Parts: C-alpha cells; sequence; structure tokens
C-alpha cells in the first residue's frame, strides 16, 4: 500500500502564513523525490517544484520559485509545501506527487489525495435562503455565504429526482452563491457558520 | 516557453468509440513523455509514461505513441469510466522540469436537446435586505454550450453548469441577475433569452 496522504482543507486570509503536508507510507521516502502540482478551480495542473527528501535538494518552477518554500522532513517521511505570505490568487488544489521510480525525475504515479486552499480576506459567514417560487421547476438560492461549502438536500433526502444543485459562484463581495432547483422546502447545511436552514 | 497543447480542448464521444487526444510539444523532447487520467474532484492518475509505456492496472484499451514533437493518446474502445479529462506532461529526469498540456476533457456524445427554459424573480425576503437576484434556469440540454442574454425592460450577472448528467449526458445552466432594489424597482418586466443550436431561434422567458 503505497500512498501519500495530505493534511486537511485550508480556508486562510492573506497575509497569513500556511504550511500543509504530505506524508508517504509504505515505501522509503527517502529514496524518491515529492513533486508539488497545483491546480486553480476550474483550471489544469501546474508543477510547482520537487524536492530530494534524502537531502532537502530543491528546485522550483521558474514561476514559483521565490513565491513558495518546498521542505522536508526525512525522518517522518513528510513533505511540506509552505506559503509565509498567501494570496488571494493562492487559492487552490495542492497535490502532492511521486516518480514511478526511485532517484529519478520520471512520471508521477502516486498522488495524494490533495489539499484544497481558500485564500480570503472574507470571514466566516452563514447564507441566506431564498426561494425560487414557480411540469414545473423551483428551487433555493443560497446566497452570500464564506467559506465553502455548504450542503442543499430537499425534503430532508426524500425528494432527489429532478434535483440540479449548482457549483457555487463567487461573487465580488468574496461571498459565495449558489442554486438549488427541481416556499416548499429546502434543507441548506453550512458547517463553517453551523448555520442550517430548512426552507 | 517548452509548451505542450492538447487538441482537442474537448471531445464528445460514445461508449464503444476509438478516440484520439492529441498532444503537441513546442520543442522536440523523444519520449518524455506522460499521460494522465482526472476525474471531477479527484486527484490525477498515470495511464501511459515514456510516450507509449501502460502503467500497471491501466487498462489495455489505453495506448500511447509518437516522438519529438507530436504525441497521442488512444482509447480504442471508449468505456463509461474514459469520460475525464486527460493531461500530457514533458518531464526529464536529468534536470528538473515537468510541463503539463492545458487538458482535454472527454465527455459523453448525446443528440442535440433544447434547453427547457424557467426564470424566478426576487423573493419578497431579499427584496427587504438590499438586493434583487432574478435566477434564470436552462434545464437539461446538449450540447454544453448555451448564451445567456439578461434583458431589463453587461457585467452584473454570474453563471455556472452542471456538470453531465450521468444517466442522461445533459447539463443544466443558472444564471444569477445581481442588482440592487432600485435598478430593480424602477424596472418592471423581466427577461431571460437564451441562445442554444437545440432551438431555431433564441427563446425567452
Amino acid at each position: 500500500e503505497v500512498q501519500l496522504v495530505q493534511s486537511g482543507a485550508e480556508v486562510k486570509k492573506p497575509g497569513e502564513s500556511l504550511k500543509i503536508s504530505c506524508k508517504g507510507s509504505g515505501y522509503s521516502f527517502t529514496s524518491y523525490w515529492i513533486g508539488w502540482v497545483r491546480q486553480m478551480p476550474g483550471k489544469g495542473l501546474e508543477w510547482m517544484g520537487i524536492i530530494y527528501p534524502g537531502d532537502s535538494d530543491t528546485r522550483y518552477s521558474p514561476s514559483f520559485q521565490g513565491q513558495v518554500t518546498i521542505s522536508a522532513d526525512k525522518s517522518i517521511s513528510t513533505a511540506y509545501l509552505q506559503w509565509s505570505s498567501l494570496k488571494a490568487s493562492d487559492t487552490a488544489m495542492y497535490y502532492c506527487a511521486r516518480p514511478h521510480y526511485y532517484d529519478s525525475l520520471d512520471a508521477f504515479d502516486i498522488w495524494g489525495q490533495g489539499t484544497m486552499v481558500t485564500v480570503s480576506s472574507a470571514s466566516t459567514k452563514g447564507p441566506s435562503v431564498f426561494p425560487l417560487a414557480p411540469t414545473a421547476a423551483l428551487g433555493c438560492l443560497v446566497k452570500d455565504y464564506f467559506p465553502e461549502p455548504v450542503t442543499v438536500s430537499w425534503n430532508s433526502g426524500a425528494l432527489t429526482s429532478g434535483v440540479h444543485t449548482f457549483p457555487a459562484v463567487l461573487q465580488s463581495s468574496g461571498l459565495y452563491s449558489l442554486s438549488s432547483v427541481v416556499t416548499y422546502i429546502c434543507n441548506v447545511n453550512h458547517k463553517p457558520s453551523n448555520t442550517k436552514v430548512d426552507k | 516557453d517548452i509548451q505542450m497543447t492538447q487538441s482537442p480542448s474537448t471531445l464528445s464521444a460514445s461508449v464503444g468509440d476509438r478516440v484520439t487526444i492529441t498532444c503537441r510539444a513546442s520543442q522536440s523532447i523523444s519520449s518524455w513523455l506522460a499521460w494522465y487520467q482526472q476525474r471531477p474532484g479527484k486527484a490525477p492518475k498515470l495511464l501511459i509514461y515514456k510516450a507509449s509505456s501502460l502503467e500497471s492496472g491501466v487498462p489495455s484499451r489505453f495506448s500511447g505513441s509518437g516522438s519529438g514533437t507530436e504525441f497521442t493518446l488512444t482509447i480504442s474502445s471508449l468505456q463509461p469510466d474514459d469520460f475525464a479529462t486527460y493531461y500530457c506532461q514533458h518531464y526529464n529526469s536529468y534536470s528538473p522540469g515537468y510541463t503539463f498540456g492545458q487538458g482535454t476533457k472527454v465527455e459523453i456524445k448525446r443528440t442535440v436537446a433544447a434547453p427547457s427554459v424557467f426564470i424566478f424573480p426576487p423573493s419578497d425576503e431579499q427584496l427587504k435586505s438590499g438586493t434583487a437576484s432574478v435566477v434564470c434556469l436552462l434545464n437539461n440540454f446538449y450540447p454544453r454550450e448555451a448564451k445567456v442574454q439578461w434583458k431589463v425592460d453587461s457585467g452584473n450577472s454570474q453563471e455556472s453548469v452542471t456538470e453531465q448528467d450521468s444517466k442522461d449526458s445533459t447539463y443544466s445552466l443558472s444564471s444569477t441577475l445581481t442588482l440592487s432594489k432600485a435598478d430593480y424597482e424602477k424596472h418592471k418586466v423581466y427577461a431571460c433569452e437564451v441562445t442554444h443550436q437545440g432551438l431555431s431561434s433564441p427563446v425567452t422567458k
């Protein structure tokens, strides 16, 4: 069982420091490079850089050079991606990955599950839920919340057919909004703010 | 810029098709090329390395070929699992350089379906708090491309698309019209106009 396991989701404000982890298991960690890959939301994969845990030999993609620190603690098989001053634009899924062969910079065959990092100057806020009133359709507008995610069920799980809950859009306010479409009750759960609104 | 370019950006295919996806390198790179798959949410998975070597476990209907500057990934018979996004990647070993292509999304081909269109005015509640949100719903349509035209008797609307409904292969879209109350109370009759090739001419409601 060769794995890379990554630390939990992070929500931060710009300026704050952050250090996320990638832990290897089921193989000799000091023997393989570790890479980091960025994926911005709705975007594709970006190589950020790579480190050799044996001696922390480190290389950066020229665009990320001086913009993020990669390190490793080989005694505990953990690699790290580190920012001393997060930007809004740092908001992304971060993946660690391992080359297929030892002491080599080959294609990545082991990947961690990913660490979502949200950097925003917004603060935790529960959503307002508005009915979308009237084969016919209707829904709820789950407006102005931070951070992701919200869960929207209908009739406490009974009603699932016709149900389309859409990706949140990020408003210029820094707050999220989504619609769930299928007055009569939608159950919206936002756990960051402990908000729970049956509408 | 060593740059890797993929085409098409989107590929519409059916279960059973032989499909081929292209990668081009801005300069010759021998066989130092890998292919990756990614599903929504999931982490990328390695399929091919050295242009044409299959990773263990990866189904044999996958193959890669090419050398120098043009590379291809082929699925001899597309299966429901293969609907996903694919990336290529130049790597070395010698000295660190990884470069991804921008991705190709393989999606289920379907007959053209017009969107059912519905529009919702703001609620009473919202109408007290400071803003109006008119939502236009474009429901169960194909293909993915649709143009939403907000009419008020811009840059004040946002859009969101469902992933392909995998029992139907359709998309659904939501547009949110956000103004204050009164850009809202000044004006009276509202309208959402929708272009999509499943419809002769733009429909409005």
